[PDB]
């Protein structure tokens, strides 16, 4: 059975570690622009602000479910009862 | 001289050389855009 546990420990450590490493490069990429088009824009920030949302909720689309199965596989195992 | 009036042409010496919150887009450069700016200024009011 140990190898099942380990091996899970580190199946958890690529879902979340992965997912945290892409959404830190993501949303420097995307809001490194934001604050670009706020200063050529100033009164526009306001837009710009409320663009940048609908764009995070796709950036974090894939991210959530890797964490999600991430909790999934510590608290309720999904391969220890496939003997 | 200088138009100064129907009646009046006032003669006159002017120095051509030397001479708002948001910012521009520059194509292609800015330093390549002033030099271009500055020749057509001065043959402007010279012209004038």
């Amino acid at each position: 059975m140990e190898t099942v546990v380990g091996l899970t420990a580190i199946a958890v450590a690529l879902l979340i570690g992965l997912g945290a490493l892409g959404t830190a490069i993501g949303f420097g990429l995307l809001g490194g622009k934001f604050l670009e088009g706020a200063a050529r824009q100033p009164e526009m920030v306001p837009m710009l602000q409320v663009k940048m949302f609908i764009v995070a909720g796709l950036l974090d689309a894939v991210t959530m479910i890797g964490v999600g199965i991430a909790l999934f596989f510590t608290f309720a195992n999904p391969f220890v009862g496939q003997i | 001289n200088k138009f100064v009036n129907t009646m009046t042409q006032k003669p006159t010496v002017e120095q051509l050389i030397p001479l708002h919150h948001w910012d521009y887009l520059y194509e292609p450069d800015a330093k390549s855009l002033l030099d271009g700016l500055l020749v057509r200024y001065v043959e402007s009011q010279v012209y004038q």
